């Protein structure tokens, strides 16, 4: 049919383009078979649906039934309030939830999802990275208050507050309050900071001298080791058994019977 | 028309079994297996990546399911357990997707 | 009022849609009372303003007053050169700075916000993650050259080169060099590296064997401190005051008078 | 001339604005001086672009260029599938890559690059923060599976698998497997984890104790080397030469020779 | 209209006093109180926020404040400083703002 | 337009070189200087960028040259390989580029 540039059934509504329709009070649809269902609602491009009130469609088949709702690019979906899907084939289903790159999936409340396929499924939880999709989605942020960076980890469902910056690492259940740093590293205790694993392992280098005291909760270096300044004199002298040498001179704490017996 | 055909249908209880595609849509950008009549994430055994040439299982693998590039399965040493309905999840390069179904029976 | 489409009070304007207006040279407005008021501006949707040259609002009830900025989704403000907000409810007053996901506002030179309601009025900072908004932001980034991973951080003014990944972690001021590393880690001292606070502490574990030398800057592990390779035999001989077993089967530096004086 | 709203030389075509013309086959060209030159493309605003199938331009100057491709902005260019340009100048020239905030450029498989003026040219490779740009690109990532977060960072070709977590850090070439925390920190081998460099070092601070064992991979505190609890008294007794005091008020061990003549 | 409304106007030494709020709009999002006629950051006391039910002191935070969820406000051990204006910041769900603004005298 | 002019063209083998600008365009953001006839990266020797007072040299830095803010270049010690082709590239604030090229020869 020929291209149409009128008014719609709605008050206030345009169409304009090729069959649109806009049935919402002051919505507008332009482009190719668009359609604006709702109150304030816009539809941009091709094959677009604004299914929610104030909810705004552009570019190419994108979905926003969401109020307050917004899909830019290409095969889009928005579902839930303050929602946001950018980029391509992105679905936000959590309230105030973003997903922004390549398809991402967000499903919690206050989550972001950044990169390349990767799923968040946890509250206050986000993901920076790639991860893999083929039908299903293999590495998950199922965490609460937890946060990965990277390439391929996984975060199971009870595993709350935990971090992760690297490569390949996968946390089971039963863990809390974690750090993991590097490539290829394992968590296996809650309340730890990781370096590596049990066949690889990382040396620590450029750190500072700690205090030596009683009450010192600060790690120690090489060189401290190696010369031995700051200790208990009087614990490591009754630990080691060992024969002062200012007592050996004046022949102090020696049974007399016994040395006098084989001399 | 996407179908999934079986070979043989009757299977023995010691044998193996193939499940080949006919018509398979051009400009893919993966597909998986599943075990059922429905894209179920609990049931899903094996699935593959063209862009990276990559195979992972799923859930439900038992260690005796092989991918081929040509999307077709094998199961090996049957059975009493695994008769039934096969199902083919198809993603298409535009994001678009396709299902199949196939179905053999084991007898002993 | 019916739709109109037609040309408007500026050279080489378009208006399409209902009650819009372009003042500009070469300007565009397109849908339901837009305004594009300068040069190359463009207006697509419902209620948008393009007040600055090459200015875009696209979406619904967005407002770009800045050159070359850009506002796209619900209810976002770009008020500088080169600023863009991406999303619903963001804010760039920097230049070169962007804002994009929930709720965030950016007033630094080079300052990226990503997430939900977080305020950067540092310089050349970042924020990745979650705050709070109840008419006033109640986590800000006020740091230069520092960056922010997770939920509920805090930087102060004048604390400077300070990176946080993890949650409930507050710098005060003077503090400078710093890492923290955890959830609900405190840092109190400058060139610092902090995985806990005073009332939880945590294990470092995989850990390689570092040097033990004069010159050893590396951290040690618990198998060397068993063993006690590689030590300084001197340096702990004269400091407890130890008799040579080498130099106690032959009576070397033996006071003669007292030992005869005793036997 | 004068605005025209009609179709265009192509099955279901759309022009409306000022010298739009739409070649391709249900294709839309809204504004002014538009160009949509393919099937399903779409081109919104001044002087923009469609040249791929289902590619679209949206705002000011924009180029997309390949197939599901998405410019959003000012000036900004998608050349590959799946790829993403969202913000001010910004160009993805790599398969489902994204480039969002300011001039960013991506060439790689399933990069990310946010922030301003980064390059990514590695593969599953990801930039956050600031780099720099004066008509070539001075920072750069070209480590594959590497990523980096702050201000001026540098990863060589050759070197896989590092994490950057901070300020002014170059990591050069032959490099594997390391981790750098902290601002002006240094990495001169693979394997490590440095918090600091050769001018500066840094300390560790709330560290929970480790085992003392033989097989104990665990960094050791202050207070553990202080007191002397757990170690292999053998060991230490056989490494300084001691003389056990258990030993020395019975005369065990004692050459009766020596001992007469010197008495 | 948005009306706030203080009990007793005339406050002892000791006692208590008691703001409260008539035209509250549905569908809010959040709401502050703040010492002054104007919405400044410095003179900010406590915020809600109604989807996590979350109350935050501010910067003006003597410690005898109460917060209610209909948006009411409880100052208890009045003293001499404490007399004269409070305003009333209200954020809807379509973050578009409203004001109000209510009075009272502290008497020895 | 923009052009580059040399001062001297003819060069001794220990004096300077004075590369100068004429119709530089207003709005700046930032250029660079390059060795040759085209906008090569690996023959870039310096760049300034306004927004920060920021200089930076490049892949072909002998240490003999100094830039100047009103985008003009010193070269101290000539020797007898630095003599052809230099080019300027300008970035203008819309992030639009132009280019420019200039020449001088050393004799002995």
């Amino acid at each position: 049919s020929a291209p149409v540039f009128q008014a719609g059934t709605g008050t206030d509504s345009t169409v304009a383009g090729v069959n649109n329709e806009a049935n919402g009070e002051k919505s507008s649809a332009f482009g190719y078979e668009n359609k604006a269902k709702e109150k304030l609602s816009s539809a941009f491009g091709y094959k677009n649906i604004a299914n929610g009130i104030e909810g705004s469609a552009f570019g190419i088949s994108n979905l926003a039934k969401g109020q307050y709702s917004s899909a830019f690019g290409f095969r889009n979906v928005a579902n839930k309030r303050h929602s946001s899907a950018f980029g391509s084939g992105n679905e936000a289903n959590g309230e105030q939830s973003s997903a922004f790159g390549f398809k991402n999936t967000v499903s919690g409340f206050n989550s972001s999802a950044f990169g390349s396929q990767y799923e968040v499924t946890g509250n206050f939880s986000g993901a920076f990275g790639m991860g893999e999709f083929n039908g299903q989605y293999q590495y998950k942020n199922e965490g609460n208050n937890s946060y990965m960076i990277g390439n391929k980890n996984k975060i199971a469902s009870g595993s709350n507050d935990n971090f992760i910056l690297g490569n390949n690492v996968h946390i089971g259940g039963g863990i809390n309050n974690s750090v993991a740093l590097g490539n290829n590293s394992t968590v296996s205790a809650s309340n730890t900071v990781s370096v590596g694993s049990s066949t690889l392992k990382r040396k620590i280098v450029n750190v500072g001298d700690g205090a030596i005291s009683a009450n010192s909760s600060d790690a120690v270096t090489g060189r401290q080791l190696y010369s031995g300044n700051g200790i208990d004199t009087a614990a490591w002298q009754n630990k080691l058994n060992v024969t002062r040498k200012n007592d050996y001179k004046d022949a102090n704490d020696i049974d007399v019977n016994k040395w006098k017996a084989k001399l | 028309k996407l179908t999934i055909e079986s070979t043989p249908f009757n299977v023995a209880e010691g044998k193996e079994v193939l499940l080949l595609v006919h018509n398979l849509p051009q400009h893919l950008f993966g597909y998986s297996w599943y075990k059922g009549e429905r894209v179920d994430g609990n049931r899903q055994i094996i699935g593959y990546v063209i862009g990276t040439q990559q195979a992972t299982p799923g859930p439900a693998y038992s260690g005796r399911e092989i991918i081929y590039p040509n999307a077709s399965l094998l199961i090996q040493n049957i059975i009493q357990n695994d008769t039934g309905f096969y199902t083919l999840h198809v993603i298409k390069s535009d994001l678009v997707n396709e299902e199949a179904t196939g179905q053999f029976r084991v007898y002993p």
